[PDB]
């Protein structure tokens, strides 16, 4: 019966961080989390050092070591931490479909856009940083119109190579 | 499959044994070593037991 | 018991315009036709201005804009268009498969080539037009040699970025 | 009842020489061999010259004339030859799954590399050969750790269109 | 859904009720108000009446 956090909410919201929208195709690949915190739901993820490992720390990614890709809600995670993956867990990546994200940006996305991410902390964007410190990933696109700090559905993959910008 | 029906093989059937060996053989490299990826420690280098 | 249009053709043709070959994968997207006119079936169309709406103009399509994929033939259409997608209607866009489509060349295809893109009309070719009017379509290659003005099937992958050549 | 090619292995192996590991997609695609010997399981092979066939040579690949795919193991093949495609004989060839192949190379692959194809010979390696003898197969890359002669699985996109190394 | 049957949860059947309200909820936004994508005028925003 609790009933705190109440905002008599117009209509439905959209999506939740991670969760994805239905089609036909998926890569979801199975990955184990070797950040010693967990890994949140909607975020991007680098190549382990366990040849079947992920980190969270995207700090060092180029186009010779691209990013792996992204994870995805799962609703069963060990009720310890709250929406992560813990310490040795299956990650369930993605990198075909189309998954519901965060916006990092100033001035929002629109439904065509670049997708940029920004390696210092690893959120999306629509514009390259300016120093040596974004790259594009070049298969993405957006498909929402959001503003800054709101829920947006893009298309990956993660197959095609990144494109380092200055 | 087909083909391998009509010479009495029974490819379903086949695939099935060895998948039940294979399984036994990883239950058996959990139990006497560690995987680090799940960190589950074996017997063999627990490391919490004096050496 | 309509004989008009009678060829007596020696055997069964190949395929309509924008039918598509049966494959495991494909990725099949729902757009709203945004032209005043319709859109034909084996077209390309390119990203329209209603956040999930599609335009049969691409005259402006850029390596920064790619195009948005190829429409298939849905047998379904309204009857009042013969056969197109009337406006404010789902276009049902193919970015992955094989599909048939019309060649414009002079010369033909052979099984593997490049395929070009005029942006001036939106037609398929072997190679570049010479006038910073074409673009390459980089994901993309034909699977049929055919003369000028007949059918071939070319398989489609759009989220290869497009490469601009001058 | 036979006892030849005994070794007394420790454990099981890891694969054979063109086996694939189960996931959700695969293109998999029916030729025809074209060559007068057979091809192996796990090759790369060219666009044929019948429309719908293939070779196993691949000793005049480009860019402007990228490989077709990797074949797969059948295990019902004519028994009259070993391991391979007789003339004469759908080849299923695959382009988007992981597949284990053969590794080629001095110091071994590990977990995320490139993947560089020598047109010499048809092998794959982790680097540039070094005199415009070899390709890098833009979309691909490694997923396991092995040795010089050892099975590694890779995984593999061929609508990305190769570049030319010299 | 295997694993929310050991609390008793009945994950799919929960779905299926909430899909339907869902449902409503788009056709009476629709009925009352429009969306600019299929150019659907609603009762409240229709620009063809005296204001």
């Amino acid at each position: 019966m609790a009933p705190y956090n109440e905002t008599y909410a117009s209509d439905y919201a959209f999506a939740y961080e991670g969760m994805v929208s239905d089609i036909a195709p998926a890569d979801i690949i199975s990955r184990t989390v070797e950040t010693s915190a967990g890994i949140g739901f909607g975020k991007i993820v680098a190549q382990g050092t366990s040849d079947r490992g992920c980190k969270a720390d995207v700090s060092a990614v180029s186009p010779t070591a691209p990013p792996l890709g992204i994870t995805v809600r799962s609703q069963a995670t060990e009720n310890l931490t709250l929406d992560k993956y813990p310490r040795y867990d299956g990650a369930a990546i993605m990198r075909k479909g189309v998954i519901w994200v965060l916006v990092t940006d100033a001035g929002g996305v629109v439904a065509g856009d670049p997708v940029w991410l920004k390696k210092s902390d690893g959120t999306f964007s629509n514009a390259d940083v300016g120093s040596s410190g974004g790259l594009r990933l070049a298969g993405c696109r957006w498909d929402t119109s959001a503003a800054n700090g709101a829920l947006a559905r893009m298309r990956v993959d993660f197959d095609v190579p990144p494109v380092a910008g200055a | 499959v087909n083909q391998a029906i009509m010479l009495g093989m029974n490819l379903p059937g086949e695939k099935a044994n060895l998948a039940r060996l294979v399984y036994e053989r990883m239950v058996d490299r959990v139990a006497f070593t560690g995987d680090a990826e799940k960190d589950f420690k074996g017997l063999f280098n627990n490391g919490a037991v004096t050496a």
